[PDB]
């Protein structure tokens, strides 16, 4: 009955994912009780997926929050919807990390993680049956990356054969906590490589463009850039949640997104982008969720190819229009797929859409140029680790120079991973 | 490793400073009262001048 045990964590995580549970919730007929009263009955086909059954049987999200110190959660809990989250499910420290990737992963967050994982297990031994889970973190922080990162070293410990999926939010000069960013960010993916099989990769920088220059909004807030990934999130996560056609869960989803084991970061898409009245018609959908203005990555979809595509298109919509305009924008772009893997571009759709818009189109791409995302992450790390600067944070916590060269090495090496197939 | 690496050079810099702290009070312990030994040893070949003269002022008859 394929559940999937969600987890945020740090800061960024948690407020990520309390929208997302919000936007969500709204989409399913959930109150902030955690009572149903919803219209339809699809609202409540797949509820299971992301929702455990409850007291007159409400509904209590399959979600874990966790923290390094308690401001982040007391703030989602005193909240909207923070009170449909199971209390036992919030798990935090006090010291925090410091924004250390060496404090999420080694020392604070060291201590923490058993704690989380007695959680994740009483969640998980409820499930008939299990499909994975999904994390969501930003990447430039302590706890949400250098803990968050251990999670899932633990959680693959624990259950070798569920895919562990991330929604991962990448620094960005632009909008940045700290100095130290890059160094924790470097370190985090060289664990995503290995530890995930799908992370859809958040920049913060993309997310402070769409809303300067697309949504007008003079100075975003993080609740505007969290707008748009709770929206992209929820698109991301239709198919698992409504019916269809498609019989979608993880490991299918993961299989066909992803040709080689360590290329599985993707680059998120999401259009009409809202802050409205005339429904944009089929045509514009699939015109701007692959306009590179309406990616969440930063990086240009021509500088590279996609190895493969998914789209959804959210709606009461002409079924045989969205096949045409997603048939009719792979022959004017075909010098952006690659040859070598036939028909790699899959598109659903569901009669259901979210709240407010009437017709909307989410889009995840496996695309070669996400490539630039690392190369600029690379860039900075690079900058402060040949002068060894901002180390001291981290040698202080156990940490050697040799780690971080390893991590700078792995990150490289997925650069060059990516170019290769952009040469074929 | 890492974290009993961090215990580890936590502790050697407690164990540092509070051994460069004991030795220095006693260098300066030692320091001060050699200075004032040295002070009052030269105030007392004072005062066994100041009988040489006393006794040798009874040298006279
Ligand atoms: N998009 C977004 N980014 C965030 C948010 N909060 C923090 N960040 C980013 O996350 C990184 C800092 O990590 P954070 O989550 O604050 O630290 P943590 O609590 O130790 O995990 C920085 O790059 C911030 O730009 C948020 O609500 N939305
Ligand atoms: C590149 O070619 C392919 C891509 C995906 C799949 C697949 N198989 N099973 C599923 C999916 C799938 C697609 C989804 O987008 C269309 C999808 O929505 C985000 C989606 O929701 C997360 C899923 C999950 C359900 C098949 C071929
Ligand atoms: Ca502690
Ligand atoms: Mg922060």
């Amino acid at each position: 009955m394929r559940e999937i045990v969600h987890i945020q964590a740090g800061q960024c995580g948690n407020q990520i994912g309390a929208k997302f549970w919000e936007v969500i919730s709204d989409e399913h007929g959930i109150d902030p009780t955690g009572s149903y009263h919803g219209d339809s009955d699809l609202q409540l086909e797949r509820i299971n997926v992301y929702y455990n059954e409850a007291t007159g049987n409400k509904y209590v999200p399959r979600a874990i929050l966790v923290d390094l110190e308690p401001g982040t959660m007391d703030s989602v809990r005193s909240g909207p919807f923070g009170q449909i989250f199971r209390p036992d499910n919030f798990v935090f420290g006090q010291s925090g990390a410091g924004n250390n990737w060496a404090k999420g992963h080694y020392t604070e967050g060291a201590e923490l993680v058993d704690s989380v994982l007695d959680v994740v297990r009483k969640e998980s031994e409820s499930c008939d049956c299990l499909q994975g889970f999904q994390l969501t973190h930003s990447l430039g922080g302590g706890t949400g990356s250098g803990m968050g990162t251990l999670l899932i070293s633990k959680i693959r410990e624990e259950y070798p054969d569920r895919i562990m999926n991330t929604f991962s939010v990448m620094p960005s000069p632009k909008v940045s906590d700290t100095v130290v960013e890059p160094y924790n960010a470097t370190l985090s993916v060289h664990q995503l490589v290995e530890n995930t099989d799908e992370t859809y990769c958040i920049d913060n920088e993309a997310l402070y463009d769409i809303c300067f220059r697309t949504l007008k909004l003079t100075t975003p807030t993080y609740g505007d850039l969290n707008h748009l990934v709770s929206a992209t999130m929820s698109g991301v996560t239709t198919c698992l949640r409504f019916p269809g056609q498609l019989n979608a869960d993880l490991r299918k989803l993961a299989v066909n997104m992803v040709p080689f084991p360590r290329l599985h970061f993707f680059m998120p898409g999401f259009a009409p982008l809202t802050s409205q009245y005339r429904a944009l018609t089929v045509p514009e959908l699939t015109q701007q969720m692959f306009d590179s203005k309406n990616m969440m990555a930063a990086c240009d979809p021509r500088h590279g190819r996609y190895l493969t595509v998914a789209a959804i298109f959210r709606g009461r919509m002409s079924m045989k229009e969205v096949d045409e305009q997603m048939l009719n924008v792979q022959n004017k772009n075909s010098s952006y797929f690659v040859e070598w893997i036939p028909n790699n571009v899959k598109t659903a759709v569901c009669d259901i859409p979210p709240r407010g818009l009437k017709m909307s189109a989410t889009f995840i791409g496996n695309s070669t140029a996400i490539q630039e995302l690392f190369k600029r992450i690379s860039e900075q790390f690079t900058a402060m680790f040949r002068r060894k600067a901002f180390l001291h944070w981290y040698t202080g916590e156990g940490m050697d120079e040799m780690e971080f060269t390893e991590a700078e090495s792995n990150m490289n090496d997925l650069v060059s991973e990516y170019q290769q197939y952009q040469d074929a | 490793e890492v974290i009993q690496k961090a215990i580890e050079e936590n502790n050697n810099f407690i164990k540092m400073a509070k051994e460069k702290l004991a030795q220095k009070m006693e260098s300066n312990k030692e320091n001060r009262e050699a200075h004032l030994a040295a002070m009052l040893e030269r105030l007392q070949e004072k005062d066994k001048h100041a009988e040489e003269v006393r006794k040798n002022k009874e040298l006279k008859e």
